[PDB]
RNA sequence: GCCUGGUGUCUUGGGU
C-alpha cells in the first residue's frame, strides 16, 4: 500500500540527508519617551512571570552564542519589558520552539529603521531519513 | 566582554550592550557575535 | 555539495577519485571510458561520480564572513 | 526522537538471559529456544545443520519482529535423543567444519602469495 | 500506556462506523503508528502520508 | 543541588566520553542533555 | 571436507570459490563478513574551530566515513568494556588535523593525508588513514580560501557495521552458484526463449552445461559458491576472510557456553 | 515551600 522499504546503510553513508534552518527575529519595542524594552539576562530577583526553561545559556548582552546546542523551552533571547505605576520588570523572552532541537549557528546584531536594537538566531540541525519520512519519483 | 565580529572588514572587538551597534573601524552597521568558548563535540554518524 | 565519501548503494570509497575523473576529461576522455579506468566497474560506483554536482566551487566565491 | 539505540542489537542487558529454554509440554520432546540479541545469521546456519541429523524430527525458527533482534527456535526430537543435548552436537559440528575451512584457506592463500 | 490497553482509533473524514474501531496498544519504537495490513480498507486509509 | 546546567563528561558506559548538560538532578538518577544526538538520557551518578 | 580454490587473488580483493559446504554456511559467512567483522574508525570529532563553508557535522559526518588500518585490532577492547575513567590508550586512537589557508588567492583542499596520529596503543599498527600509494593525497574532506582554518580533534574506537555503516570492512560481496540453472531454483522469465534472453555468468566456463537429454537429479544440492570479497583498505582481503571464520566461531561457541552452564 | 500566564482576527499557501 505504497509504502517502501530502504536500505539503512545507504542511510548511513548520507543518502537523502538534509540540513534544516530556522530563524527567530526580535526587536525591543517602544511604549514612552524613554520607555523601551532591554536585551538582557533577566534576574530572577527583580523579574516577574519568568518562563519555565533554562536561562544559562544566555550571554551577559542577553543573546547566546553560537556553537551552543539547545532543546526545546530553552531561552535563546533574553528581553524584559518594564511594568507602569523597585521589581518592575516583564519578561517577554523567546524561547525555542517546543518540538525542535539543534546548534546555534550564527547570531545577526543590528538596529532597524527606528533606531531600536534588533537580533535574529539561526538555528540549524540536521534531519535523517527514518520510518514515516516521505519520499517520491 | 563579548567577542564580536565586523560584517564588513572582519575586525573583533567587544561591547558592553549600551554602546551603540557599530563597527569601530567602517561604521558597518551588521555586526555578529563570536562563537562560544565551550567545546562542542559531534558523533561523527 | 562535494564529492561523497562512499558509494550509497554498496560502500566503496569513491571520495579519492574525483580529481582524478576530471583530469582525465581535459584530455578528452568520454566519460564512460574515464570510469572505466578507474576500476568503477558496477554502476552503483558509476551513477556517484557520474552525476555529482560539485557545489562547493560556488559557495566558496562568497567573500569569508570573518 | 523514538529511534532505539543501535548498540542494542547486540549489547545484551544485565538483567536479560542470552538464551532461554522452556518447555512444549503439549507434544513430548520438545523445546522453545528464545535467542536474545541474535539474527537470522547465527539462526539459519544451525537450522541446516540441525536438519540434517537423523534423531532431528522438527526444527524450525521464526524472526519475530526486525526491530527486535530477537528469534525464536522450535526443536523437537525422538524419545531416544534429549534437544538440549542433540543441539550441542549441530553447534560442535560446525565449529568443527570452520576450523577445518580455516585451515584450508590459510595453505591455499600462501601458494598464491 | 501499555500493552493491550484498547484505545478508539480513527482517521477522518468519518464517512461511516468502522472509521472509529477499539484497538489493543502494542508499545513500539519509531514515530509512526502501525495497523495490521487488512484494516486499511474499512478506514480507507493507505500510506502515502 | 549544585551541579544543575554544569557541563558534565561521561566515564563509564556506552555513553562514555560524551559532552552533556545536567537538564534535572532529583535523586541519584540525572538527566544529562547529550550534546551528540538529540536525546536527553537518565543516567546514575556514578558514571 | 570443505574446500577452497582461489581462482585470483590481490591485496584488496578475493575471488574464490568454496565448496563441500551447506547454502546456509556460505550466506552466513557472507553476512558475518559484511556486518561483524570488526574495525576501528572515527567516532567523536572535537572541533574547536570551523569557519569553512560546510557545517560543523557535516565535516564531522565525512570523518567518520574514512577508512582506518585496523590490522591489529582484535587485541583492542572496546570502550564499553574497558574499566579506565574516560578514554586512555587502550580503547582509542586520537587524530589530529590543522589547515588553513594564508594567501588571498587559490583554494587549499584539505586532504585524509593532513590526519596525524597523536596516540594510540603502541606499538599496535592501527590508526593510520589508508593510502594507496605514498604520493596519494587521499580522501577529499573540505576545500578552504583565504583566512578559512579547520582545526579538529577526532576520537577513533572499535566497533562493528551492526551499529554504524562506518565501521564495515567490506564494501560490495559478489556472490553467486549453479550458473547453470540445474538446481531449478529460478523460474526464467522471457518473451520468445529463455536461453537466447538471459546473458551468461561470468562463471558459465567453469561448469559443465546441462545435457539435453538428461533427467533431473531431484536429489542434487548446491554444493559450489563463487564469491569474490572487496574491501575498503581498512583490512587486508585475507584478514577479513579469516576474521569472518574467527568471530562467526566465537558467537557459536558462546551458545555452547551458556548450554552447559544453564543446567 | 507548595501554585505557576503568553493573543487574537483574518488572508494566503499547502497535506489526505
Ligand atoms: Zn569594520
Ligand atoms: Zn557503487
Ligand atoms: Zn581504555
Amino acid at each position: 500500500e505504497d509504502s517502501m522499504i530502504m536500505n539503512q546503510s545507504s542511510i548511513d553513508r548520507g543518502l537523502f540527508r538534509s540540513l534544516f534552518f530556522r530563524s527567530y527575529m526580535d526587536q525591543e519595542k517602544r511604549f514612552g519617551i524613554s520607555i523601551v524594552e532591554e536585551f538582557e539576562k533577566p534576574t530572577r530577583a527583580t523579574t516577574l512571570r519568568l518562563k519555565h526553561g533554562t536561562y544559562e545559556k544566555l550571554d551577559e548582552d542577553g543573546l547566546i552564542a553560537p556553537g551552543v546546542r539547545v532543546s526545546g523551552d530553552d531561552i535563546i533571547i533574553g528581553k524584559t519589558t518594564p511594568i507602569p505605576p523597585y521589581h518592575t520588570k516583564r519578561d517577554a523572552s523567546t524561547p525555542l520552539r517546543s518540538t525542535e532541537n539543534g546548534i546555534v549557528d550564527q547570531v545577526l546584531l543590528t538596529t532597524n529603521q527606528e533606531g531600536l536594537k534588533f537580533v535574529k538566531v539561526r538555528m540549524r540541525t540536521t534531519k535523517v531519513p527514518q520510518i514515516g519520512d516521505k519520499f517520491a519519483s | 566582554g563579548v567577542k564580536y565580529t565586523c560584517g564588513a572588514c572582519a575586525h573583533n572587538f567587544s561591547l558592553n550592550k549600551s554602546d551603540p551597534v557599530r563597527c569601530k573601524e567602517c561604521g558597518h552597521r551588521v555586526i555578529y557575535k563570536a562563537r562560544t568558548k565551550r567545546m562542542i563535540q559531534f558523533d561523527a554518524r | 555539495m562535494i564529492i561523497p565519501v562512499r558509494c550509497f548503494s554498496c560502500g566503496k570509497v569513491v571520495g579519492d577519485k574525483w580529481d582524478a575523473y576530471l583530469r582525465l576529461l581535459e584530455e578528452g576522455k568520454q566519460e564512460g571510458d574515464a570510469l572505466d579506468e578507474l576500476k568503477l566497474k558496477r554502476y552503483c560506483c558509476r551513477r556517484m561520480v557520474l552525476t555529482h554536482v560539485d557545489l562547493i566551487e560556488k559557495f566558496l566565491r562568497y567573500n569569508p564572513l570573518e | 526522537m523514538n529511534a532505539p539505540d543501535r548498540f542494542e542489537l547486540f549489547i545484551l542487558p544485565d538483567d536479560v538471559p542470552k538464551l532461554k529454554i522452556t518447555p512444549d509440554s503439549r507434544v513430548p520432546n520438545c523445546i522453545i529456544i528464545k535467542f536474545e540479541r541474535e539474527d537470522h545469521t547465527l539462526a539459519n546456519l544451525l537450522r541446516e545443520e540441525l536438519a540434517l541429523y537423523p534423531d532431528v524430527t522438527f526444527v524450525a525458527y521464526k524472526v519475530e519482529h526486525p526491530l527486535f533482534a530477537n528469534f525464536v527456535m522450535r526443536l523437537q526430537t525422538e524419545e531416544g535423543t534429549r534437544p538440549k543435548q542433540a543441539l550441542e552436537r549441530a553447534c560442535a559440528s560446525i565449529i568443527n567444519k570452520l576450523k577445518t575451512l580455516d585451515h584450508k584457506f590459510n595453505e591455499e592463500w600462501n601458494i598464491k602469495n | 500506556l501499555m500493552d493491550d490497553d484498547p484505545v478508539l482509533f480513527n482517521r477522518q473524514p468519518s464517512l461511516h462506523k468502522m472509521s472509529m474501531m477499539a484497538h489493543r496498544v502494542k508499545v513500539m519504537p519509531y514515530s509512526t503508528f502501525r495497523l495490521n495490513l487488512s484494516v486499511t480498507s474499512p478506514y480507507n486509509a493507505d500510506f502515502d502520508g | 543541588d549544585p551541579t544543575l546546567n554544569k557541563t558534565v563528561k561521561i566515564r563509564q558506559g556506552g555513553y562514555k566520553g560524551k559532552i552533556g548538560i545536567v537538564k534535572e538532578a532529583n535523586g541519584d538518577r540525572f538527566r544529562v542533555e547529550l550534546h551528540n544526538p538529540n536525546k536527553t538520557i537518565p543516567i546514575p551518578c556514578s558514571f | 571436507e570443505p574446500k577452497v580454490n582461489i581462482i585470483n587473488a590481490q591485496d584488496d580483493e578475493v575471488e574464490l570459490m568454496l565448496s563441500d559446504v551447506n547454502l546456509s554456511l556460505a550466506n552466513s559467512l557472507r553476512r558475518t563478513m559484511l556486518a561483524e567483522v570488526p574495525t576501528l574508525a572515527i567516532d567523536l570529532v572535537e572541533i574547536k574551530m570551523n569557519t569553512s563553508v560546510l557545517a560543523d557535522e557535516f565535516i564531522s559526518h565525512r570523518l567518520g566515513l574514512i577508512p582506518l588500518v585496523s590490522e591489529d585490532v582484535e587485541e583492542m577492547k572496546y570502550s564499553r568494556d574497558c574499566t579506565c575513567e574516560d578514554y586512555c590508550d587502550e580503547c582509542s586512537v586520537v587524530l589530529e588535523l590543522s589547515a588553513r589557508h594564508e594567501g588571498e588567492e587559490g583554494t587549499t583542499d584539505v586532504y585524509s593525508s593532513s590526519l596525524i596520529k597523536v596516540s594510540g596503543p603502541g606499538n599496535l599498527n592501527v590508526g593510520e588513514p589508508v593510502r594507496r600509494d605514498d604520493y596519494d593525497q587521499g580522501i577529499l574532506l573540505c576545500k578552504l580560501r583565504n583566512h578559512q582554518e579547520l582545526n579538529i580533534r577526532c576520537i577513533a574506537k572499535k566497533g562493528i557495521a551492526k551499529e554504524h555503516a562506518k565501521w564495515s570492512p567490506c564494501s560490495a560481496i559478489a556472490f553467486e552458484y549453479d550458473p547453470h540453472n540445474k538446481l531449478k531454483h529460478t523460474d526464467f522469465w522471457f518473451e520468445v526463449d529463455a536461453k537466447k534472453e538471459w546473458p551468461d555468468s561470468k562463471y558459465a566456463t567453469w561448469e559443465e552445461p546441462p545435457k539435453p537429454g538428461e533427467v533431473f537429479d531431484y536429489k542434487a544440492k548446491p554444493n559450489r559458491f563463487y564469491m569474490t570479497v572487496e574491501t575498503t583498505g581498512s583490512l587486508k582481503a585475507n584478514q577479513v576472510f579469516s576474521r569472518g571464520i574467527k568471530t562467526l566461531q566465537e558467537k557459536l561457541a558462546n551458545v555452547l557456553f551458556e548450554l552447559e552452564n544453564s543446567r
